[PDB]
């Protein structure tokens, strides 16, 4: 069996799938570093947890370099194609296409970054080639593995959308979902990984795969071209740092909302000395809920890709701004109309965008 | 989305969140190549004009929050999670329970979480007391009639004085933590 807590003297791996953790650990055991292991783990999870991540998507990889002592982020978040438009998720009446329908459309497909990110990570810090690191996943894709509970639940839940594409041949063989613990074989994906191993990431971003990917997006109504794939590159992002209870915290900046609002909620909540309240007390949950409403409101108003929009980071994290927000919170009463604050009173400039409420 | 983390014997530390958006993304597979395509662009606002509107070549806002915490200029803890908009709250709660409440790491990860991004959207995990939910709803919150799992935190802590690592996987999935003890 496998453990959900472990200790070690010479390293550690934690992932959502035991086969991926085993592959990451083997890289470390064989003299690889944490970046080599992470790259191998991503390929492994692409195969063994296929609903959740892979070369069809994008991610944020934070790396502390033990040599240089620097922390940087490989940002492989997907890009909208050149043919994307502001109103592309609206119907003819200018109203939002229902989310459940929106999700299955070719217009939803971002230019994938994950593979470019892995290539970058290896360029920067790798001591094992992508050929070495992708090999365990080639074997898992080609030869198969028996499906875990979280996977078998996914296939059942999502049968409708899988049935309308090529995915049906993998996950719904003979027209029905695979069960626990049936064997999942991914021959085409294995072939793709082999192409990447032999040709490098051009097997993905150029040539016949790139043509097939873009034609398929277009078949499903999206605008992605081979040029969009050829143009794609990752971004190296500088972490945003905060102080909390004697710790320095390195977290992710825009185009992620996570770092700003993690720091903002910690700064708001730090004021309340939560440990004075029992960990299961209504007081604690109240303070958490009220803080979330305020921060999530600011997120909806002010966060986006910083290559494009002026995110008021200075204002949102200004200690006097934090003070204003905390003052809006009571134990005894709930804000029924929580709204974004005005971080612009605590920094220079103004938004190059409007305040537009999203439906639901 | 999924989150994982690795630390090695040379002090390198990785905290990596990665996704195709929905479970199975769009559900579209590149024919003859087996690649499942993300629906990531639905993370943009459907109605344009604001910070997170769609533009060509723009990236949709993410809630992914891979994080590394430091003490005395060394990395001591990694945190991250999947779960869409709930991600920021799962990372927040893990740090609160481990640091503010001083709970051991596995316990901090397993502590029942809540999430709520507006007056009309609430989630809570099994273990949030029924009388707490009643008290909160009585003030105007809108927690529902059944719990849901929230997030999936993988985390590594590092003890630099003892020279040891500890890894934790969240019980919300079947993850595994594996320590390295080299024979050499």
């Amino acid at each position: 069996e496998y453990k959900q807590v472990d200790v070690g003297k010479d390293g550690m791996v934690a992932t959502a799938h035991p086969l991926a953790s085993e592959i990451g650990a083997d890289v470390l055991k064989k003299g690889g570093n944490a970046i080599d292991a992470a790259v191998a783990i991503q390929f492994a999870l692409n195969v063994t947890e296929p609903m959740m991540s892979g070369i069809g998507g994008g991610g944020f990889m934070m790396v502390y370099d033990g040599k240089t002592k620097d922390t940087t982020i490989i940002d492989s978040r997907e890009r909208a194609p050149a043919g994307a438009t502001p109103d592309m998720f609206l119907d003819e009446n200018g109203k939002a296409i229902p989310f459940s329908e929106r999700v299955t459309k070719g217009t939803a497909v971002g230019v994938p970054g994950t593979l470019k990110g892995l290539e970058e990570a290896l360029d920067k810090w790798g001591t094992r080639s992508m050929k070495q690191l992708i090999t365990p996943s080639i074997k898992l894709a080609e030869k198969g593995f028996p499906i875990d509970s979280v996977l078998a639940e996914a296939i059942s839940d999502y049968q409708e959308k899988l049935s309308r594409t090529a995915a049906k041949d993998v996950f719904l063989p003979n027209g029905e979902p695979l069960k626990e613990g049936d064997t999942l074989i991914q021959k085409d994906l294995a072939k793709t990984f082999k192409l990447i191993r032999s040709k490098g990431t051009d097997a993905f971003y150029k040539g016949k795969f790139a043509k097939t990917l873009s034609d398929t997006v277009q078949d499903f109504g999206g605008s992605m071209t081979e040029k969009d794939l050829e143009n794609y590159d990752i971004t190296i992002d500088e972490p945003i740092w905060g102080d909390y209870q004697g710790y320095q915290i390195a977290t992710t900046p825009p185009p992620s909302s996570g770092g700003i609002f993690l720091l903002q909620m910690l700064k708001i909540l730090d004021h309340f000395n939560l440990s004075q309240y029992d960990v299961r007390s209504w007081e604690k949950y109240q303070l958490l809920a009220e803080t979330m409403h305020l921060s999530y409101a600011d997120r909806a108003s002010y966060a986006g890709d910083p290559e494009f929009v002026n995110v008021p980071l200075k204002g949102l994290l200004h200690p006097d701004y934090i003070k204003e927000r905390q003052q809006l919170i009571n134990l005894d009463q709930v804000n029924k109309k929580p709204k974004a604050g005005d971080p612009w009173k605590y920094q220079e400039g103004s938004a190059n965008y409007k305040q537009v409420e999203q439906p639901k | 989305t999924t989150h994982f983390t690795v630390a090695d014997r040379w002090g390198n530390v990785v905290s990596y969140t990665t996704t195709i958006e929905q479970l199975f993304g769009t559900g579209i597979m590149v024919p003859d190549y087996g690649v499942i395509l993300n629906n990531e662009l639905t993370d943009f606002d459907a109605i344009p004009g604001g910070a997170n509107e769609v533009q060509p070549n723009k990236r949709p806002l993410s809630s992914m929050t891979p994080t590394i915490l430091f003490k005395d200029d060394k990395p001591v803890l990694t945190v991250g999670s999947p779960g869409g908009a709930t991600i920021i709250s799962s990372v927040l709660q893990t740090i609160l329970y481990h640091i503010e409440y001083g709970m051991e790491l596995k316990a901090a990860v397993e502590e029942p979480r809540i999430y709520t991004n507006s007056m009309s959207s609430y989630r809570y995990e099994d273990g949030v007391p029924k009388d707490v939910l009643s008290k909160l709803n009585g003030m105007g919150h809108k927690f529902g009639t059944s719990p849901v799992d929230i997030g999936n935190v993988q985390s590594i802590s590092i003890d630099h004085e003892n020279g040891t690592f500890k890894g934790v996987a969240d019980s919300s999935r079947n993850g595994a933590a594996i320590g390295i003890n080299l024979k050499r």
